[PDB]
């Protein structure tokens, strides 16, 4: 072991989807137009 | 006043992870870093409750990696628009930020596994090979020269904090600066380069 | 205005690996690059959803291989179009990803296979020649030659990452730039060379 | 083994079918004109 | 206009391999390189679906090979056209591809076979003989030497990648150039050496 | 063995039936005018 | 064990609930208004 | 052995068949007049 905590709290990580460049840039556009709708 | 106004230091948006990059978490990733840009998807927003609507703007990064705190430890390069018939093109100082923590989280992946795999079983071979030449009256070369080349072939292999391209993120403004349009920039430029004695 | 607007910085375009490459992911391979010249098949994709039409266009690149992340990291080398009567060919600076990450994604390929099993058994020989050779009463040296050789030969492969000719990638222009054509470029350097003090 | 995560989860890799040059320009040629249809 | 236009880079022919050589893929084979010419069959691809016919002529480079790859690295020396009274002979800089990938594909062969069969045995004959020697109450000194001679001679050999002359592959001008007859030359040399000053 | 992969997915070589050069040539000639039919 | 006191006697510590930076804000602009009531 | 293929495809070689330096003249000579028949 390691003799201190061994781990985080938040338990929260990204993902990988193998989303396309032009894939995100379209999500990307979608979600700020629903923002400042 | 100019077009923009001034972007104070802390100012932070919200942006998505357009391109992703595995971080290269080594000790000598600092100075390797690989491009990971994303796209502002929100309104900045800055001190005092004031904000700024500069969305659909690209920011290109690079990023390292971090195996302690397992986190894609990310430096603003750049930031450009394409507004009305004007063009932005600006070299920022700034982070990303994931979760309201510096740096993005992601896992660490090694690629060791199987040559690892082969250097242990040389020298178990080795091992069991030095307890049978253990034999007096009252494997071990080949195990050692494998074991040398799997483990010089393992030492190869740095670990990665691979980060995907669908994931929002923070951008910080670290240092304030002022939005100059590159019409303006080259205003600057030649006024400066005329020398108004 | 010219006939090309700015491209700014982290514009990306869709294109087609037209050349291949094993990559050479190797310690020393980021000075020995292969070319990997690829297609535009999209319309460039700029800042605040605004495109141009350079399709058809070559983009030489050269590329070397990372095994840690499994990866090519190609360097865009130049562009080169035919428009018209235009001549295009400039020099820029960019990268490629595949599927929203830095670098195309392949295996990593060794053909050490045969060489590392003959000197695996040559010591193998070895070590029960050594356990042969231990007998009192109250084959070694040519497994340990065969070894060193064959060691020696093995270790000059290094691991490749193969790159196909029929695959999908991005070209990320990190860096803005004008689009310029050679007559264009001619203009500005007659005009540069006059010195018109 | 390693001690940290092993594999990716793109899962996701290229190919390499043994196309000549000229039929991967053609195969360009012929997606970008679909894509502009 | 000239007589022909500028070829962009990234610019690919067909072509057929005329001349062929063994590559010598050894650590120090890229000084070491052999001749290797072809001749162009078909029409010189360029951006934006423009072609221009080049074809009889004659293009010399010079080879290496890659183990790792298993491939003849080929580096474009010249190319020589000679079309009507015309006398075309030019420093080009470019490569050659095989189906799509860098380089020209081929096998990997070594003649040492019987001179390490013979280093093997002759320690074979060693280890048997240190087992002879092993003999207290309560062949060696000529293998080892045959060994030592048979391994230095084996060491000699590297190994080739040898390529046939009827192959088909691709010539790609990576860099864009003008092509020019000697007569023209001429014409910008003693233009030059004048110094209209 | 090696501990990556150990082949390529091509499959695919050149070959050598001792050609000579003036062949090499005559064949060269042949094809393109096909080509250019 | 280390030979002196071992803990400390404050027994408080920070959180980390995931908090998005604009969820942090939104937080501290509250805060400040109730304080300022 | 080598580890690696250990022979050529072309399984060809040259000769030698003691011939004189006056007579690869005019073998030579003879060859060439043939082939401008």
């Amino acid at each position: 072991c390691a003799g201190v905590k061994s781990s985080f709290d938040c338990d929260a990580t990204t993902s990988d989807t193998c989303m396309t460049m032009t894939k995100a840039n379209q999500l990307a556009r979608d979600k700020a137009a629903k923002q400042a709708g | 006043k100019p077009r923009f106004p001034w972007i104070s230091s802390g100012s932070f948006v919200e942006a998505i992870v357009v391109e992703g990059a595995d971080a290269n978490a080594s000790v000598t990733g600092d100075k390797n870093t690989a491009p990971m840009q994303l796209r502002l998807t929100g309104k900045v927003q800055m001190p005092n409750d004031e904000e700024f609507d500069l969305t659909g703007c690209f920011v290109t990064l690079e990023a390292w990696g971090d195996v302690s705190s397992e986190r894609a430890i990310v430096r603003s390069r750049s930031i450009s628009c394409k507004l009305g018939d004007d063009d932005i093109d600006q070299k920022i100082a700034g982070h990303v930020s994931f979760m309201g923590k510096n740096g993005i989280k992601g896992e660490v992946v090694m690629r060791n596994g199987q040559i690892l795999l082969y250097a242990g079983g040389a020298g178990f071979l080795d091992g069991i090979g030095k307890g049978i030449e253990k034999a007096s009256s009252t494997v071990s070369s080949a195990a050692k020269t494998l074991s040398d080349y799997y483990i010089k072939r393992a030492e190869q292999y740095h670990p990665v904090i691979p980060i995907g391209a669908g994931n929002e993120v923070t951008l910080v403004f670290q240092d304030g600066f002022q939005l100059e349009t590159l019409e303006e920039a080259r205003a600057k430029a030649a006024a400066r380069k005329k020398q108004n004695q």
